[PDB]
RNA sequence: CGUCGCUACUACCGAUUGGAUGGUUUAGUGAGGCCCUCGGAUCGGCCCCGCCGGGGUGCCCUGGCGGAGCGCUG
RNA sequence: GGUGACCACGGGUGACGGGGAAUCAGGGUUCGAUUCCGGAGAGGGAGCCUGAGAAACGGCUACCACAUCCAAGGAAGGCAGCA
RNA sequence: AACUGCGAAUGGCUCAUUAAAUCAGUUAUGGUUCCUUUGGUCGCUCGCCACUUGGAUAACUGUGGUAAUUCUAGA
RNA sequence: AAUCCUGCUCAGUACGAGAGGAACCGCAGGUUCAGACAUUUGGUGUAUGUGCUUGGCUGAGGAGCCAAUGGGGCGAAGCU
């Protein structure tokens, strides 16, 4: 929530940027996870909860629920010594900033997709944990192992899972 | 036990009663019967309506102040001593009102010396 | 929710109101009332908060001559609030709606009925003030 | 409910929160510029006369003597009635200005003491705070002391004194006028 | 040279009580302003006139508390 | 009764009026919103306080056309002034 | 900071309206008003405070109301 | 002799690549019908109940009447 000084004081640095992409399939909590880091970290975004963040900018997008277009968003913050000492890459002081790339989720809209993957450069993968793997997690994570993107897994739902299946520990 | 309204009339309408009428221009009015409703309808003032609370008040039927003088303190002064000051003796009165003469007679010596 | 009780009807087919939004049209022609089953001979009827089909007689031309949905918002026969209010409008009138019930104007002259205010939230927000 | 009770005598006045209407019936369906007794308040405000001297509204509008309505009605604004200042000489203005009939409709009860009780409310009823300074006429300062003619008049006039910690208190007296 | 056939353009008449945008108005409704005739919510002053203080000597100087005169007035 | 073919009355103007500008044998013909003077106006009317001077609008009030905030009770508008 | 006195009615912009209307020349106002400047006039009237009379009201200190205004009340 | 629909919750869920997209329980109401009822709102109204009023008539006032219910305002009970 600072002042674009700081915020060119943190872009001059190269080593500490992570322009990644959130990819899921459909209706799988793309949107709630993006608003929910913009809650926590951002450069200037807020913890706003009136339903969807500046993700859906369009009156449309909003009214019908489904993500259209691409909205990019920055998140600067910072973390503990002892757990930059887990990062083995290139690590330059304590401030780190984070080029999200929220792209649509349906097949119709992968051009929009391998837009953001020539942009990005590290991938979230979002997966239902009830659902598993649909199709379009499949594919776009073709996309992105095509176009050579790091992708790092994350399971959502896990309230579903645990409460709207029951599922015992050993299957879940 | 809902709001008390009041008609055109003056009466107290009670819920369950009365009827509502609501004009174009956002002006909400209530009447206690047709008749009400029907007068107000037919723009007949109140009034000139012999038995309307509006007529009985305007007609007249069935029909100080205080200059205090407080004496606070001052700031700046003691209050004990505000009132001593403009109480004081009238001896001390013309006392002072004979120093001030000589005070006022020895400032025209030292104006005459320094004149000179 | 809380659906809208009973109200006296008032306005059947035929009915002339007029159009209180900004639209152009000046009066609308209520050629049939939504969700009214019907009986022999019994002409449909609607009262406020009623969705409504209607042509407008008089307005811009490129109104006048297409079936239009409306929405009536005052009416001038007296209906019961349930609280014993008999309340009734000066005179009948509606908004041009669509299918969705977005109001085709954007401003309502004149007051809205409570039932209308509350079964229909944009019209309710261009409403000046509610009765 | 939010009160200010004002004393002329001691001044400091202060507010008192009420949320018993059962206690606000004696002020209910009064009227303003009149005296009523404010014993229904407690015990301890028992023997206690006040007058209505003003109000605020719930939307803030300032309630003005002279409207005879529970309610705000839009009145034209000239130099020096009530609730108005002119930006301009002669400039006149119509604003909403909130009756003087009171009643449950309100935010702000300014209410006059015009009889002291038995049991002194502290606060407001001690602890006297000055005149806020002392009379500039001639004739003012000549009627307060009855200096008859001419008692030493010109050292007669209070000196205030000013003192802060991070400075050398002093005192200075006023100019004499007339 | 003219009719007839075809093609483009330009106007004309044309039922449609055609339609639209300005202006000027009859009538009615009529906000508001001002003037006049009322209106007197309040605020003062004179008549304090219940008290205390009281005065040249209850015959008060009134500093005030304070019912009030509940009249005469701005 | 008054005014009218010596053009009244009405209509139009892409009419603010003039001092003036262009063209140039002479005579004339177009153009003047435009820095000087006079006039009118401040989104359209209308009516007003102050003030010697205003029917003022970077004064007010009401309607109308637009349009800003709003917690939905309310408040606040006039760049045909310099940008 | 505020009361008070003055200015804000000049200037700037624009040419929508306006066809004996505005405007240009000329003239009158002996048919009218006029702050400001200047010059006149200010003991010209016979009339228990004059060594000087009254109440406040600002600004000011405190209590605030309103979501809000160059909004304002109470002491 | 009861009849049917709508909205909320279920649920933007199951299902489905997506688009779209339900149901059982429950809740709030309505349509059509039926059986009543007059507290309320409305209608009626010759209580010929009370005012107003036109023409005429009782000498005038007062009080009244006639005009097949003179017209009209409001109107109790009842009926609806
Ligand atoms: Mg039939
Ligand atoms: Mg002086
Ligand atoms: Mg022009
Ligand atoms: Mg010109
Ligand atoms: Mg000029
Ligand atoms: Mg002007
Ligand atoms: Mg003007
Ligand atoms: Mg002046
Ligand atoms: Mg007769
Ligand atoms: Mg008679
Ligand atoms: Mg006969
Ligand atoms: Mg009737």
């Amino acid at each position: 929530n600072f002042t674009v000084d700081q915020i060119r004081a943190i872009m001059d640095k190269k080593a500490n940027i992570r322009n990644m992409s959130v990819i899921a399939h459909v209706d799988h909590g793309k949107s709630t996870l993006t608003d929910s880091l913009v809650c926590k970290a951002g450069i200037i975004a807020s913890a706003r909860a009136g339903e969807t963040r500046f993700t859906d900018t369009r009156k449309d997008e909003q009214e019908r629920c489904i993500t259209i277009k691409s909205t990019a968003i920055s998140l600067f913050y910072e973390l503990s010594e002892n757990d930059l000492n887990f990062i083995k890459q290139s690590k330059d002081g304590a401030g780190f900033l984070i080029n999200l790339i929220d792209s649509p989720g349906h097949v119709d809209f992968s051009s929009e997709v391998t837009a953001a993957l020539r942009v990005t450069d590290g991938a979230l993968v979002v997966v239902d944990c009830v659902s598993g793997v649909c199709v379009q997690t499949e594919t776009v994570l073709r996309q992105a192992i095509a176009e050579r993107i790091k992708p790092v897994l994350m399971m959502n739902k896990m309230d579903r899972a645990l409460l709207e299946l029951q599922l015992e520990p050993e299957e879940l | 036990m809902k709001v008390e309204l009041c008609s055109f009339s003056g009466y107290k309408i009670y819920p369950g009663h009365g009827r509502r009428y609501a004009r174009t221009d956002g002006k909400v009015f209530q009447f206690l019967n047709a008749k009400c409703e029907s007068a107000f309808l037919s723009k007949r003032n109140p009034r000139q309506i012999n038995w309307t609370v509006l007529y009985r008040r305007k007609h007249k039927k069935g029909q100080t102040r205080r200059a205090v003088k407080f004496q606070r303190a001052i700031t700046g002064a003691s209050l004990a001593d505000i009132m001593a000051k403009r109480n004081q003796k009238p001896e001390v009165r013309k006392a002072q009102r004979e120093q001030a003469i000589r005070a006022a007679k020895e400032a025209k010596k030292a104006k005459q010396a320094s004149k000179k | 929710s809380g659906a809208k009780f009973r109200i006296s009807l008032g306005l059947p087919v035929g009915a002339v109101i007029n159009c209180a939004d900004n639209t152009g049209a000046k009066n609308l022609y209520i050629i049939s009332v939504k969700g009214i089953k019907g009986r022999l001979n019994r002409l449909p009827a609607a009262g406020v908060g009623d969705m409504v089909m209607a042509t407008v007689k008089k307005g811009k031309p490129e109104l006048r001559k297409k079936v239009h949905p409306a929405v009536v918002i005052r009416q001038r026969k007296s209906y019961r609030r349930k609280d014993g209010v008999f309340l009734y409008f000066e005179d009948n009138a509606g908004v041009i709606v669509n299918n969705k019930g977005e109001m085709k104007g954007s401003a309502i002259t004149g007051p809205v009925a409570k039932e209308c205010a509350d079964l229909w939230p944009r019209i309710a927000s261009n409403a000046g003030s509610i009765a | 409910m939010k009160l200010n009770i004002s004393f002329p005598a001691t001044g400091c006045q202060k507010l008192i929160e009420v949320d018993d209407e059962r206690k606000l019936r004696t002020f209910y369906e009064k009227r303003m510029a009149t005296e009523v007794a404010a014993d229904a308040l407690g015990e301890e405000w028992k023997g206690y006369v006040v007058r209505i001297s003003g109000g605020n509204d719930k939307q803030g509008f300032p309630m003005k003597q002279g409207v005879l309505t529970h309610g705000r009605v839009r009145l034209l604004l000239s130099k020096g009635h009530s609730c108005y200042r002119p930006r301009r000489t002669g400039e006149r203005k119509r604003k909403s200005v909130r009756g003087c009939i009171v009643d449950a409709n309100l935010s702000v009860l300014n209410l006059v003491i015009v009889k002291k009780g038995e049991k002194d409310i502290p606060g407001l009823t001690d602890t006297t705070v000055p005149r806020r300074l002392g009379p500039k006429r001639a004739s003012r300062i000549r009627k307060l002391f009855n200096l008859s003619k001419e008692d030493d008049v010109r050292q007669y006039v209070v000196r205030k004194p000013l003192n802060k910690e991070g400075k050398k208190p002093r005192t200075k007296a006023p100019k004499i006028q007339r």
